[PDB]
Formats: C-alpha cells, structure tokens, sequence
C-alpha cells in the first residue's frame, strides 16, 4: 500500500501544473479557527502582545480529488504543506514576522479537502491599559486574504468561539472571553466584497 | 477535546 | 477558467526570459505610497526608531500584458513576487534588516501593471529627543532605487499624504504630520538624476 | 477606504 | 571497499520515491529518550522555561533493509536527516521555534533500524513559581505526533526515567525528578488513540 | 534593447562555467571602500560596538568583458549579486554574522569591472573606555581575504578617508577620525604577503 | 590556466560523487585547533558563557587527490565548503546554535589534504562564579562527532596548547591558561572507542 | 554510560 | 558628492 | 604568526 501511496501522490502532484489559486469564476471557501495556547507576552511600553495558538485552515479543491477505488482504498495522506496550495490568510496588525512553533503538514482527503494546523507565535498591536485590573483589557486583531476578494476566497468560521480547552492551566492571564468572528466590509466604489475573521480576545491578570 | 489536538482534527475534519 | 488562468501564466512566464529590469533604452516609472500602522519602537539610548507599515508599490511592464479575450476574459492574476522581476526600492537609513509581516504575492493585470503591498516592520535612524513633549519630534527616512538612476527607474507617488487611516487607534504615539515627497538629488559630476521618495513623520507621546 | 485595504487597492488599481 | 557502501545509499534513496509516512495499514513505533543537559532559563514574568537535552528517536523501516554480505559485510552506515523520512514528533506546548544544535545525521542499519539524536534547546510553557523553594516546581511539556493517530505511529519510551547523567555538574538547579512517560488519550468521538510522551520535570535553585 | 540584454546575460552567466576564482597566475585587484553611517550601538560590559555602513567593492573579471557591438551597445547591467563570483573579504574582529541591509545587486560593465555595494551592520570587539571623554575612543577592525594570499588577492583602496559626508546628522557620536588604510603582511617564513585594510574610527559621546 | 583550475575542480566535484563520510574500512583521521579571540559574554544568571574564535579543521581523502603534472602543475586550490565533504564535529556543550562568521571556504592539495577553518561565534554551558576573583573560573567544552567512532573518524590536535596569539588586547578578561586535550573513552558494552577535544579555558576580570 | 552518548547510542542500537 | 550614493557610484566607477 | 592567519595556515600547511 506503501507503492499505492507512492503512486497515488505522483499523479496528484507530478501529473499537473500547481492550483493557480482561485478566481472569481471557481472561488474558494476557507474555514478558519484559533485554539488558544497562552498569552506569553504583554509589553506595555511598546502596545505589544505576544500570543500562542493552533490556527487551524480547512478548504477544498477539485484539484486533490481521487477515487480511492483506483488507489488501495487510500482515502487521505498527509504531506509536507510544501507540496500544496495554502490560502494567504494573514494578521492584519501584526508587528513581526510570525513565528511557526510546530511542523507544517497538510491532511490531503479523497474529496479533495485539505486541513492544515499550524502552532504559531504571534505579536500585535494592543494597549494592555486595564490588564491588572478586574475589567482587564480587550485586544483584537483581524484574519485576512492579503490579495483575495471575498468573491474568490470566502473566509468562515464553524464556530464563534476561540477554542480554550488546551489554555495554559498556570497562565498569568484569565481570559474573560475569545471570539472568531467573520466579519464583512464594503466599499461603495467596488461590487466585491471583503471579508476577515475578527480574533477579539478580552483577558486580565489573574488574582 | 479532539478539536484541539491538531492530529485528532485532521483526522476528524467533519467534526472540527 | 482554472485552465486559461494556468495558461496565461505558462505563456508568460515559462516561455520568456525574465524581465532582465529597466535601462536608459526602456526606463520604467514605479509608484511609492505609504500607509503607516504604528510607530512600534522608540529608542533614545541608540536612536532608533521602529515604524510599521504597508509600502505599496506599482509599476507596469509590456511584457506583461495579455488580451483578456484571448484568456477566457481573465483581467488580472495574483502571484507570488518570486515568480516576477520586483523594483529594488530600500530605505536609505535603516538599522536592522527590514522584516516583512505579509505574503509576498503580487496583483498582474492585462494591461501589463503590477501592484505589490509588503506590510513591513523597519528600523531606522532617529533621535527620538522630544517626544515627550508637546512640540513633539520629527523623523525622516528616505525610499530610493539601490543601483538604478532616475534615467532607469522613475519614482513617483500619488499623493504626498501618508495613508493614517489605519493607524492604530490606541498608539502609544499622536501623528501630528506624515507625508512622502518626491525628491531630486543632482551631482555635479553627472548628468544623470538620483530620486528619492522622502518619508517626513512628525509625532508625539499622547497625553 | 479601498486604497487602504490592500486586497482591495491591488483589485482596483485604477483607483488606487 | 568504500564501494559497497556507495551501492548501498544508492539503491535505498534514489531508485524508488521517499518513504511517504506510515499508515493505519503500514503502522510505526518510535521510541523516544531524552538526556537533559541543564535547565538554561526560568522566567517568571511570562511563565517559559528553556531547556537543553538530547532527544533520541527510534524507529524502523522494511523499505530500509538490506543484506550485509550482498554490501561487504557492511551493517549500517551515516546519512543526512535530510535523506530520510523522519516521524514529526514536536513539543505541544513550546513558546519559541525549537533551536537544533547538532548536525541532522541518522544512523541506519541493515535490520532497517534507524536512529536520530537531534540536540535541542526549548522553550516552553511553565510557571516557575517555587523555585526557589525546597519544595522547588514541577513542569511539565508533552512529545507527540503532529499529524499522526496512534494507529499510525505508536510512541513509546524504553524507560520513565530521563537520563540525567550529563546534567551539567554546575547548573543553577538541582533536578529532583524527571520522567517521561507515555500517554494514551481517547476522545470519545473518535475509536483511534492519540499518544504522547509526558516530560515532567521537578526541580529548585541549587544551594 | 530588451532582447540584447538577455542574451547578453545568458551568454555570460549560463554560457560559460564560473569563475573558480583567483589564481597566482590569473590574480584579482579588489578595492575596497567604506561610507560610515552611524555608530549604532555601544556595548561597555562586553566590549562590543556595532556600526552601521556601506561597503564599496570594486573588482575586474575577463571572464565578465563584452564588445558592446555585439550586443545593442550595451556598456554595463544590473544583476543580482548571486548570479556573480564575489571576494571572500571578511572582517577579522566581528562578534556577530554581518547582517545585510540593502539589496544585493551588483553593476557590471563591458570591461569585466564589477561593483558592489552592500549596506551592513557589523559587530565588532572594541572596549569603548573613554567614549564618555574629550579625548574619546579608537576602535578598529581589519578586512581582507579569508584563504586568499596576497599574490591571488591584492586588497587596496582608493582614499585613505573613510567617507563621513553621510554619518548621521543626530547621531549620539561625534567622528573624530576615520580611516582605512591598507596593511601589508609579510611572516617569516613565507614570500608571499597578506594584505588587510584596516579601518579605524575614533570617536566621542556628543555633547 | 584559468582553464586548467575549471577541468580540475570538474574532474573532482562533478564526475566523481561527493565522498559519503568515513568507514570502518576506510576511516579517516580529522585534526583540530582552536584559535580564541575573546570571551564575548559571561552570564552569571543563566550560567552561560560566549566565545568567538577560529577552529582549524584538517583531513586528508583519498578521493581528493590528483597530479599537478595533470592539470597545468596546480599543486592546490579554494573552493566553497558546500562542494565537499565536512566532519560533523560539534560542542557538545552549546546552549544556542553556532553562528558562523567567515566565508566558508576550504584549501584543499593535490595530495587530498583540506583544511576548514571557520570563525565562530558559541554559546555554553559554565557557571562564572569566581571570574571577579584571583584564581578565576575555568570553563570546558568537549568537541567530538556527534555519530562516529573514533574507528571512523579519529580525532587529534597538534598541540595541547589554545592559539593566543590573536586574543583581544582589550579583552574584558585575562586568561589564565586554554588548552585543547584529546580525550579517548572506552564504554564496557562496545569495542569501539569514542574522541573528544576538550577545550578548557581559565579566566578571570582583568586586573 | 555508552547510551548516554549520542555517537555510542547511534552505533549500538540494539542495547540503546 | 555623487560617491556616497551607491547607485551614483556604480553609475561613475572612474571617479567612484 | 602565518598560522593564527588562516590564509597563511592554508598556505603553509607543511609548517601550519
């Protein structure tokens, strides 16, 4: 099955030119979500804060699909996130490259889906007035397409809630709330529409 | 739970 | 469609050698602007300052145009910088290597433009004296082509306005003026003029 | 405005 | 005879496309040992710890086997990392990318056995409060797969005690335990099992 | 115009195998020249000081000569310093890798003369003692080839001033003198000589 | 005769295959020396130590030689590390990775010999306490292959004595003594012997 | 103590 | 003054 | 002191 697999990834990946990306024609859905590790870094001299989470990813291309029938009943393979696409969702506020705490590699199914989960550093901007007070403090930071309409990527959530289950049990901070929530903007000079996931993240130090 | 283990979601994507 | 965007890109870049830059013979005119997110940093004991910021830059090459009606009505593709020749436009006075924050994916459309946006995190040489004061400090540091003369690379902008529309609105620092101005620099061994573009921020500590 | 969302100033380049 | 050798690397590397990872119908074990070397940085005011160890991975592949008298007796031999599949196994709670500090070369032997002792320096999530106590503090940071269920790749350690034999003499802390024991954990949503190996480490400031 | 430049570059770049370097037959002339910037750090508890420059080299390859005739009337072109042989000068005193400011790009001309100039800052050792004086500090740090002699490399440059007309207007350092001036070794034992350009900066804090 | 250096280097590199490292067999013998320039960092808080120096590498390959009266009587020639073969020899003790700070570039002689000598920038483990003292502090590092023998890769030095001919006048510290001992190690289970160098550096805060 | 060291673990991986 | 702008200098090599 | 001068080292290996 090993053979199988071998034969299966060739034709994936050496049989045709690499998904151009999506277009207004064949658009694309992205499906994103935070899992909350810690908040590692509050600098209020400077209105940084340094956050650790899983950023999970999910879309679909017609591109990756095969019939497991022609294949050994392979009906998914994991390869190095290399090898494929990746959407270019990207912090909007960020004050320094963001840094990849964990292997990148995608999970390829027979439909055609693709999940990658990236661990991940991130520093942006936020005032942390108030963060050693009951109220605490709220930070936000929005998930973008760089270059992508939503006409061409639209970007999800599966749910609103910041997934919190693996938050450090000895962290500095209390988080109040988490949030991931798509949010739309439009301008009136242009028909498309553009779209990003907003990470509201309200916490305080724990007393 | 399973969603917040990168190897159980990826393995699990229906769910998480 | 997926198939005449993987066409128009095969056809203009795989069947060409790259695009070897501008020469005194085929000038080009690149288009600077600045939208300013923060000032991140401000070091009085080495004066240094840390800005970040979107730089967008356009230019437009006939080796890349293409009829959409030849190409299943395509208008413009995005693609990664790598896959394009890019102006070497630098700041003249930084300090560290510049860091990018964003994708590195450019915006081609058929009459030959391109458009690229790196989000970015510079430092760069500046006495912060006075920004602890209502007067409030000024900071300049100037964009320029690292080996080609205003005869191969013309710099222009849109505006002289800093884009502040997104800075952040929480800043540690008030912008009290920020502008990009065009600049010409003559030396009197040579007839060949060297341009820059002059990035002037005047701010203060918000009280 | 547009011309301050990058996606969209690189989308609608005659604007921006 | 270097030529046997050179044969050798030759028919398992190049002659057929790379080991593309285990699978539920072609499982791995890999055992897992880690040799800690000193405690090199305990922060209290954003709970992370950085340790230096030596991580020994283990693990066998069929496709890596060979006859020692069809290769002049030979019974393994040296190789880039690079070369080779190795298992993504990764620390789920670092802070910082981990930082390597030995040469990537795996060890292969004619049984297919082979054997990868990265040197490493992590940090990771813990708060040190009681360090400096008597009592001294538990951390604790877990090893495991990133992509890969337990029918996929099964983890194991040889032994539950860390090697401490070349914990630096004169560190700034004495280890009063460490461990590192192998988890099983089930989601109830899902049959396949999910292992790690727990590193958990007690320690205090020396006197 | 466009066309000839092309194959100018292919004819002397893939055409042809790489320069493999200097010989004591077929010996290299490299001028070397600095634009001090600023003095960007200044570490008393480590004796460390960090400078800011450009670095001008200048050298002359056969192997790089063309008729213009035969190609548009070309004299020179722009090219990524990668797709060139460069000189192995080295700073013999640095503490820290050289981290690159500009881009990397080298001008070459139909006579084989290639220029390069790199924006850098350096580390170096240098016990600062006395900046806080009048008389203040002398620093100094020698180039050359790292495994060149000087019958393979002749090191020289073309002033013995290091060029201050660009030092930072606010810089918290006032330049009393700067030089760089070429040294020749001879060691007993050995006929052929080394060659470093030593550069050597004395300096003040401003008051 | 340019031309005769490109037909050398051709006949080495590109027609023959890159050696694979030592053997049983074939085993191969690695000189080493060091070269100190200073003790960059002390760290009485982490118990880590920094030092910049020179490390002289020397091996001979069979594989490596030819004869001059072959190749326009070149007797010996330059050429970037990444063309040949290198030992894994490596700090057993760092606590960062190593930073390289000189080109790297190795000599090899028609006699197959090559010497490598990197400066380098290392980070260890010692605890300091005692450098503001008399007696001062001494601090060791053990270098060695991270994964051969010495039955493949025996281990020397030319002298016992660390090079201090080019320790920084300036020097924040004095040292005492730095030797660089070859050290053999037998273990019960294995025939095989096992090779360190042992740098051991006494020093202390100037007087 | 052969286990112990990186070199002598990778060369007996049947005890180590 | 051209000689501290580098691109002037790659520009006028015989002066620079 | 050709070999604390690692140019010279290369060189002169006979004596370095």
């Amino acid at each position: 099955s090993q053979a199988n697999l071998m034969r299966l990834k060739s034709d994936l990946f050496n049989r045709s030119p690499m998904y151009p990306g999506p277009t207004k024609d064949d658009p694309l859905t992205v499906t994103l979500g935070f899992t909350l590790q810690d908040i590692v870094k509050v600098d209020s001299s400077t209105n940084e804060v340094d956050l650790v989470y899983y950023e999970q990813q999910r879309w679909k291309l017609n591109s990756l699909m095969w019939d497991p029938n022609e294949y050994g009943n392979i009906t998914d393979f994991r390869t190095s996130a290399a090898d494929i696409w990746t959407p270019d969702i990207t912090a909007y506020s960020s004050t320094r490259p963001v840094q990849v705490l964990s292997p990148q590699i995608a999970v390829v199914t027979h439909d055609g889906s693709v999940m990658f989960i990236p661990a991940q550093r991130l520093s942006f901007m936020c005032d942390p007035t108030g963060v050693d007070s009951e109220e605490g403090v709220t930070c936000a930071v929005k998930f973008g397409s760089w270059v992508y309409s939503g006409f061409e990527i639209d970007l999800k959530t599966d749910t609103d809630q910041v997934d919190l289950s693996s938050y450090y049990a000895s962290s500095k901070y209390e988080i109040l709330s988490a949030t991931q929530t798509r949010q739309v903007q439009h301008y009136s000079c242009c028909p498309e529409p553009y779209i990003d996931v907003n990470l509201v993240v309200k916490f305080r130090e724990r007393r | 739970g399973c969603c917040s283990h990168p190897a159980c979601a990826g393995n699990n994507q229906h769910i998480c």
